[PDB]
């Protein structure tokens, strides 16, 4: 096993030992187990899945990057939420808002990227809230 | 006359219960603001670690964000509170912004302002300053995401060349009694202070120049967030001590109001009786 | 002693206060100090009583905050309180009414408002149906409908 | 409205350990310097006004090291002169000894001494002046004038070298 | 100065909807617990301390959800006990029913319920206790003591499952 | 009753108030309660009257804010009021003056200030010409020129 | 006039406070509000006075921190204050005392404690000699020796 700390700039969100950490890196999926090679990569706005034998906690990470050292694993995200602490009806308002604005924006409009980003943050929160 | 003083004591006594409590709430929020800063400091130090590692293995290392230019225009971030009742907290920071703009710049064209907090933008807008972006209604003890859009667009303006220096005015926390207004440079960064960190061996995916392209803007971002949390601690210290004084001043006024109430109470009884007795002695 | 002893002889009272008269609220009736033996669900019916007590609760709360507002200011109130103050001030104005006999003093024609309409009007203000009409709209009108009409002229 | 001045005593001062508890702001002598030996009129001249300003400025004294150096010094002088004007019950002081004690504190001779040591510094200073420098004290009892300020400054600084703080 | 205590009534309380408008803080019975059945002396012990804490913390009630969770709960308990002590005119309550109602609110059985529902919850609870759990009420009328707390807790929680907000 | 009845017999009054004396404002003259039958444009000329009323308007506003100031200080005030309070405090100090007869108490030489100079000084403070002098500059001086001179020593 | 004239003859006050009674501190004498004209070095010794003022300083400081502790917690206090709070709580308990006249109700023997022993006990607590005894040791005991003895039983 290896120790994981998922951290936002304000609080530590998940802490513990873990058999494996599934994280969607920007170049493709990565499974960080104990003894992995020292590495730093930005992550996509996706879940991160953490396995502890039979248990699987799923965290809604956004705007984060992964740092593995031989001993431990740190993920430093702008946002990170556990399933039970995700507001489901707010994630649908976040989705509806940014989805209907996306429909009609030109593909290199000033804010296209920001609203695409905000849609994915809400899309991920809805998946992670279902893993509860 | 007791009709007034009954009600004036009532007012001051109710009001004092609220100032007394408000100091206690301000006290709570200063703790939460310093707690969350003790997470933000290591979060930002870790980013700094990875940045100092990538610089330590690039042979030629340079970035636009570490390269000082000729100052064609300047960008000013200004952190103020949304609510008042915080003594001269906003006055002091705004006077410093007013001073340093008078000494430096000879027209509105040379600088441009990002107003964090309502007191700040209200001041600047009233006096026709070049306020290019704003944010109000920041939560007490806030997450980084609430400062992010105004941080990103301010970094965006330096990342091209809309301006060639970004600077931040806020009240620096010291004690709950002391908060000094100060100015700090954000951009360009100084490699003297961004690279002093523990150098480590990492693999970089896709590569080291690519992760450095996300982390350096992500670091400047956190400086702005650190300044906001120091500025929030300073708000809640200033409010603690302003409502502290208002509580003490209320008790002081309650002494002199009690003294007047009881002169009046005593005089009513004294004077009423003399009248009753004067009437009775005109018949006896 | 004169008015104090007079209270014992009365089944209803209408207490006029100068503070209200000075604000321009006529008739200048203290809506908390005025009382009636028959203000009970048994006599005026369940809705009337509920509305009247509702009105008095809002006015009482506003009264308590007058001191706090004068020093600490209106921005520092909770959202619940700022809404109560808004309604209290509308309620306070809707209790004013031009009198037939006062056509010389008000300069406006007088109004007779039946109980059913009085209850309906104050019920709606408490319910929030007129939170966006300006305060002057409720001042010196009869029915709630005349307040909606007066808002258009502003 | 009848008398030639008043000495107001205030409870807050009294119970905080300022005894005698003279409210300096309200109190006054309409006779003033006419009822004083020239030595005392010289050393005390602005004393009342200096302490009245101290007591007002004491409200804003929470900023130690942050507060500007002018007001810092005024507060440090003030706390020390307050300690001098504390005085135990049934322990009257001769005028000549008062003038020396007030001279010492008002010309800065206790500025490097801890505030808690000021009262012992005074007691030790005067027993020194009585035993060793009585010619200076005697000048005041006879002439009513201050002695030579250079001789007096020297004599206090002489005492200072045998004083152990805490 | 003659009597053995006093019940002070206030206009501000009355017009704010606290009826009967008893200022509980300032009013006094010099006889006290001696004039109370053991059940009532027990449950009222906690009501007094709950309201004393409420009255101190009342300044902090416009700061809803800024406050730490300890003081939040004290305010929530306080507003509920206030609702229990409101009481309709010409509607006296037997002491056995009072003891149950005060027991309910002071041991937290109304903390899950909206403040606006508390008074109806009480009326519905007591009609339930009278119809179905009269053996518990009768214990109090005969002994003057509380019934066995485990039986009583169960009977209230039984009622709760049939209550709709 | 004694002083109250005495007012009817007077063409001018100088009302001394202890609050001012305790602040160190001597002479301790209430600048709103003091009155004169001849403070009119007909007697003192048009400029004098305008200035005096200007001074009293500023002091009256400051007087109204004294409850808010006593608890909150100056920090909560609008920009219009902060400017008024600034000037009011300078005005209040410039009304103080060392007396020839008080050379024994104050230790300072007294000052005679002619009317022309008094009017000129207060006119300038109202006009804003001395908004940058510190407050202590105006305290216990004489002419406005002595206040400008005292500012240099601070 | 009634209390004012009575007060001229009082040498001492004993202020009983319900807050202390509710904590279980009996007798419920407010150790800050109660006063005596003869708590002076002249009458009780020099040591007595020093100790009593020491006790009151510690209690007063603890009182001031009650609000700060409740919100910011104990980590916020300086090392000097944490030590003062520790002693204050022991002091507050050592001021409690079982009464002979409560021997029937408490079922515990009452205690007479002479002045010499009272002074000695509180002197030692202030000096730090019993900083390692648990707090309950000082509650409802007589001499300091009985507190040391009660510690063994816990
Ligand atoms: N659905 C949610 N449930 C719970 N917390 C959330 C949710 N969305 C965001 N947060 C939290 O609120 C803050 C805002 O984050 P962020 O700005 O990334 O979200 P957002 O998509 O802009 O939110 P929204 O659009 O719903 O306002 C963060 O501290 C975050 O963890
Ligand atoms: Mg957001």
């Amino acid at each position: 096993t290896v120790q994981v700390d998922i951290v936002t700039p304000e609080r530590k969100v998940f802490q513990g030992e873990a058999d494996i950490v599934i994280a969607r890196g920007v170049e493709g999926e990565l499974g960080v187990m104990a003894g992995h090679i020292p590495l730093v990569t930005p992550l996509k706005t996706a879940p991160v899945r953490i396995k502890q034998g039979d248990k699987e906690t799923l965290i809604a990470v956004s705007g984060g990057f992964l740092e593995v050292r031989p001993d431990k694993v740190n993920i430093l995200a702008d946002t990170a939420e556990l399933p039970e602490e995700i507001d489901v009806e707010r994630a649908k308002k976040a989705k509806a808002r940014h989805e209907t604005i996306l429909k009609r924006l030109d593909k290199t409009d000033k804010d296209y990227l920001r609203h695409k980003r905000a849609l994915e943050r809400a899309e991920v929160r809805l998946q992670v809230a279902n893993s509860k | 006359g007791m009709r007034e003083i009954k009600r004036r004591i009532r007012s001051v006594k109710n009001t004092r219960q609220i100032t007394k409590a408000m100091k206690m709430v301000a006290a709570a929020k200063l703790r939460r603001a310093q707690e969350t800063a003790e997470n933000a400091r290591p979060y930002a130090d870790k980013i700094k670690e990875v940045i100092s590692s990538i610089a330590a293995g690039t042979k030629d290392f340079s970035h636009p964000m570490l390269e000082a230019r000729p100052v064609k225009k300047t960008g000013y971030m200004v952190i103020t509170s949304d609510r008042g009742l915080a003594g001269p907290y906003n006055a002091n920071i705004l006077r410093l912004v007013s001073k340093t703009i008078e000494e430096r710049h000879q027209s509105k064209d040379e600088y441009v302002i990002f107003a964090v907090g309502r007191k700040g933008r209200d001041f600047f807008k009233k006096r026709g300053y070049p306020v290019v972006e704003e944010v109000t209604g920041i939560s007490d003890t806030p997450s980084l995401t609430e400062i992010q859009d105004i941080a990103q667009s301010a970094i965006g303006m330096f990342a091209d060349e809309t301006f060639d220096k970004l600077t931040i005015f806020y009240n620096e926390f010291v004690s709950p009694i002391v908060q000094r207004p100060v100015e700090k440079q954000l951009l360009p960064l100084t490699s003297e202070e961004v690279l002093d960190g523990p150098v480590s061996a990492y693999e970089y995916e896709p590569d080291s120049e690519s992760v450095l392209e996300v982390l350096l803007p992500k670091y400047a971002e956190t400086l702005i967030y650190s300044a906001l949390l120091d500025a929030k601690a300073s708000e809640f210290g200033a409010r603690m001590t302003a409502m502290g004084n208002a509580t003490d001043n209320a008790t002081e006024m309650l002494e002199t109001l009690t003294l007047q109430f009881n002169r009046a109470r005593q005089a009513a009884i004294t004077q009423e009786i003399a009248e009753i007795v004067a009437g009775a002695n005109a018949l006896r | 002693p004169a008015p104090a002893t007079t209270f014992a002889h009365l089944d209803a009272t209408t207490n006029l206060e100068r503070k209200l008269a000075e604000m321009g609220i006529y008739p200048a009736v203290d809506p908390l100090a005025s009382t009636s033996r028959i203000l009970s669900p048994a006599v005026v019916g369940e809705e009337h009583y509920r509305v009247a007590r509702g009105v008095q609760q809002v006015l009482q709360r506003y009264n308590d905050l007058q001191d706090i507002i004068a020093i600490l200011g209106m921005d520092e109130l909770s959202d619940e309180d700022k809404l109560i103050v808004a309604r209290a001030r509308k309620i306070q104005r809707f209790l004013s009414q031009p009198f037939h006999v006062a056509e010389q003093f008000t300069g406006m024609p007088g109004k007779y408002v039946p109980v059913k309409e009085t209850v309906r009007g104050f019920k709606e203000i408490l319910e929030g149906k007129h939170d966006n009409l300006p305060e002057e709209a409720f001042y010196m009108v009869g029915t709630i409908d005349e307040a909606v009409e007066k808002a258009k002229k502003l | 409205s009848i008398t030639d001045g008043q000495i107001f005593l205030e409870s807050d001062l009294f119970y905080s350990g300022v005894r005698p508890a003279v409210n300096v702001g309200i109190s006054v002598s309409r006779v003033g310097g006419a009822a004083q030996i020239k030595a005392m009129k010289k050393v005390a001249g602005t004393l009342r006004l200096d302490l009245a300003q101290y007591r007002e400025l004491q409200a804003f004294a929470q900023f130690g090291s942050d507060l500007d150096k002018a007001t810092q010094a005024k507060l440090n002088r003030g706390e020390r002169t307050v300690e001098i004007l504390k005085q135990d019950e049934h322990k009257p002081m001769p005028v000549e000894e008062q003038v020396i004690s007030i001279y010492a504190v008002t010309n800065g001779f206790m500025d490097d001494i801890p505030v808690e040591d000021v009262r012992r510094f005074e007691e030790e200073l005067l027993s020194f002046m009585r035993a060793n420098k009585d010619s200076l004290l005697d000048h005041i009892r006879q002439t009513g004038e201050l002695p030579d300020t250079k001789e007096l400054d020297a004599a206090i600084e002489e005492f200072k070298k045998g004083f152990t703080p805490s």
